[PDB]
Formats: structure tokens, C-alpha cells, sequence
């Protein structure tokens, strides 16, 4: 069926450049026109831009016509978006759109978004603290224990607990920016007679550093 | 431009009850309001086309409807997985635009948000920091209030709040309060408190440790 992939995001300093690719196949390419749209941390989907199949009509939002450019090309089944003059405000999930659902002209399929963070800040690893209940939780069945992630960038960063075999009862929350980093913190219940006597451990991943760490919850 | 203004941005509904969305838009749109729903972690779907036309795979209790500048969706009954973002977008004209969005959300029972507070790590501190941690999980409904007092004092500098979205096994909400310090001064006082106020108390619902 309808296939479109995204890639290109990444982090760039305002001011600055880069191009998002999007591929398309399981249609006839070069006979639909196609949009850009993007969605921002907070938040709403915004209409970026727009290619008419041939790429002879083009179509801007006002807040980028003159920095970003639009274009494909047809052989090779891709759509691009040539973002320039970065501004902090361009901070988004960008996703493309085929213009289909002729003669009801519609945004039916949309490709996976791939994420833009525009800042000068630095692309920084995170800490990770164990947290650690008390001094040593007595009492309760149930247990909660913590991790916590802190001063990296940009987003995002992803949690598990004992690689994936905990995932019920987790809680995630989403990062906060302070003093230009992220912060977040992730939650898990346990069992309180099996804890410490089985081992429990967050494990933090940064895309962008590639960095990977494991921390186990020890008692104290 | 078409400015589309979605209401209510956030939506509560219960099972089996009618949710209605609303988009109106700032001049006239001749049928080409389509609607989008966006589950968490994936791309927005298109749900309606043409106000009223139900897209690939879309369930018959969402519909579509409305004319000139006024135009709805409604779920009729609401189902458990009916969760996500819900954006209305006009076609009628460059530039093409979006409604803000709309989060609904399911009503469920309230419930009191259970507390755990955490001391800095002893490695945090180590390196001189000290963030203390809170958190506040599986509550109902959302709006909760949290403040970090330090030696019985309110401290609103150094504090960090976040919440989850719905959770999908409990319909419940969880948050995490972080008040952030250096150890040099986490280091003099004695007592660290983070106190939250709920629609299931009346009172404040608090939770302390002393540092040792």
C-alpha cells in the first residue's frame, strides 16, 4: 500500500540549515501533489508547504516562504524540504502529507514526522539517578521505585525497566527544559517481598549521543 | 487566512456518553472540513473528509457534520480507544490551516493520587547536586496543584512539574514534582516536604522526609 518514511531531523543551531527527506512508493509518485506539515512541542498541526505533482506550483505558510524551499525529485520517489535560516520557532515534528482523496482532495496519508530542534544549546548525555525509596520502604505490598534523567539534549531520551520485562505499572513523564536541558524522571511498582532480592534497573537511551546506561535500584 | 478555532481544547468524556468537538472557522468553508485523529505516539489519520464522509476503516460512531463557518465531530458513544488528539483542517483554500487540536480524554471515578517522595541519590550528590523528587500517581481528574516546602518554608524556585497523558490500563493520570538544588544548600536544611492540593481532599496532601 501507500507507503511514506521521513529522516533528516536533527538538532541545528538557529540561523542554520538542513533538509528532511520524505520517501514515498506503493503509488504513482509523480501524479500527486504533496504537503509538509508540522507539529510543535507545543503544539497544533501547522501547514507548512505545498509541490503540485509536476513542481510547478508551490505554495508557502508566511512564516517560512523565503527560508524554506520545497521541491522533489520524481525519479527517485522523494519529496524533500530544504529549511534554512533556522529560528528557534521551527522546533517541530515535520511530517509530509500526500495531497489525495481525489476528487475530495484530503491529506490521506501522512509519512511518520521526523523530529527538528532548532537551539544553540549542545547535544548533551544525560545523568541518571536511582530513586530509591526511603531509607528502605518497609511495609505497603506494592513498592515504587525511580530514575532519574537529568540534564540532557535535546529530546528524546527513552526508559525501560529491566530492559522491557517491566513495562506495566511504569510511568514515563515528559521532559521539562531547565537552564537550556531536560529533565525527566520515570516511575515503576513492584512487588515489596521480592524487593531487593530481585534486581530492578532503569535503562536510559539518547538517540543524538547515542549514549546507553543501566542503573540498578539499590536500597538506602 | 481561514482561521479554524477548535473548542474545548481538552475534552472529558465518559463511556457511552456523546463527545462533540467544535471547529469554527473565521469565513465561509463549502465542504472541505476534514478531520484528523492523532493516537499518541503515531502521525495524524485522516477520519472525515468532506464534513461528512467517513474515511478507510472508520468506525460509524464518528461523524462529521456542520456547513459555512460551523462544523463538528462527534463520537458517539465514546469507547476506551476513541483517546487522542482530535484536529479539524480546512482545505478550501491557500493557506491551508488547522484547528489548535482537541484532547480527549476518558471520565472516569475520582481518585486520590498516591505520594512517594524521594531524597537526591547519593551519586546526584556526590557530583553536588540535589534534586528531590515526587510523585504524584494514578489520580483522577487532572488539575492538581503541588508545592515543595523546606523547613516548613514554600520554595517555588527550582521546581519542575510534569504530567503524563491518560494512561490506557487505568484511565488515570500520574505527575512528577521535582524541586532542584544544589547540595551545597540541600545540605542545610533539615526537612523537605512536597504538599498537593485535590479534588479528593479537602485537605493538603502531603508527604516529608528529613535529610540524613
Amino acid at each position: 500500500d501507500v507507503q511514506l518514511v521521513e529522516s533528516g531531523g536533527g538538532l541545528v543551531q538557529p540561523g542554520g540549515s538542513r533538509k528532511l527527506s520524505c520517501a514515498a512508493s506503493g503509488f504513482t509518485f509523480s501524479s500527486f501533489g504533496m504537503h509538509w506539515v508540522r507539529q510543535a512541542p507545543e503544539k497544533g498541526l501547522e501547514w507548512v508547504a505545498y509541490i503540485s505533482s509536476g513542481s510547478s506550483t508551490l505554495h508557502y505558510a508566511d512564516t517560512v516562504k523565503g527560508r524554506f524551499t520545497i521541491s522533489r525529485d520524481n525519479p527517485k520517489n522523494t519529496l524533500f524540504l530544504q529549511m534554512t535560516s533556522l529560528r528557534s520557532e521551527d522546533t517541530a515534528m515535520y511530517y509530509c502529507a500526500r495531497w489525495g482523496n481525489y476528487p475530495h482532495y484530503a491529506m490521506d496519508y501522512w509519512g511518520q514526522g521526523t523530529s527538528v530542534t532548532v537551539s544553540s544549546a549542545k547535544t548533551t548525555a544525560p545523568s541518571v539517578y536511582p530513586l530509591a525509596p526511603v531509607c528502605d520502604g518497609t511495609t505497603g505490598s506494592s513498592v515504587t521505585l525511580g530514575c532519574l534523567v537529568k540534564g540532557y539534549f535535546p529530546e528524546p531520551v527513552t526508559l525501560t525497566w529491566n530492559s522491557g520485562s517491566l513495562s506495566s505499572g511504569v510511568h514515563t513523564f515528559p521532559a521539562v527544559l531547565q537552564s537550556d536541558l531536560y529533565t525527566l524522571s520515570s516511575s515503576v511498582t513492584v512487588t515489596s517481598s521480592t524487593w531487593p532480592s530481585q534486581s530492578i534497573t532503569c535503562n536510559v537511551a539518547h538517540p543524538a549521543s547515542s549514549t546507553k546506561v543501566d542503573k540498578k535500584i539499590e536500597p538506602r | 487566512n481561514i482561521v479554524m478555532t477548535q473548542s474545548p481544547k481538552s475534552m472529558s468524556m465518559s463511556v457511552g456518553e456523546r463527545v462533540t468537538l467544535t471547529c469554527k472557522a473565521s469565513e465561509n468553508v463549502v465542504t472541505y472540513v476534514s478531520w484528523y485523529q492523532q493516537k499518541p505516539e503515531q502521525s495524524p489519520k485522516l477520519l472525515i473528509y468532506g464534513a461528512s464522509n467517513r474515511y478507510t476503516g472508520v468506525p460509524d460512531r464518528f461523524t462529521g457534520s456542520g456547513s459555512a463557518t460551523d462544523f463538528t465531530l462527534t463520537i458517539s458513544s465514546v469507547q476506551a480507544e476513541d483517546l487522542a488528539d482530535y484536529h479539524c483542517g480546512q482545505g478550501y483554500s491557500y493557506p491551508y490551516t488547522f484547528g489548535g487540536g482537541t484532547k480527549l480524554e476518558i471520565k472516569r471515578a475520582d481518585a486520590a493520587p498516591t505520594v512517594s517522595i524521594f531524597p537526591p541519590s547519593s551519586e546526584q550528590l556526590t557530583s553536588g547536586g540535589a534534586s528531590v523528587v515526587c510523585f504524584l500517581n494514578n489520580f483522577y481528574p487532572k488539575d492538581i496543584n503541588v508545592k515543595w516546602k523546606i523547613d516548613g518554608s514554600e520554595r517555588q524556585n527550582g521546581v519542575l512539574n510534569s504530567w503524563t497523558d491518560q494512561d490506557s490500563k487505568d484511565s488515570t493520570y500520574s505527575m512528577s514534582s521535582t524541586l532542584t538544588l544544589t547540595k551545597d544548600e540541600y545540605e542545610r536544611h533539615n526537612s523537605y516536604t512536597c504538599e498537593a492540593t485535590h479534588k479528593t481532599s479537602t485537605s493538603p496532601i502531603v508527604k516529608s522526609f528529613n535529610r540524613n
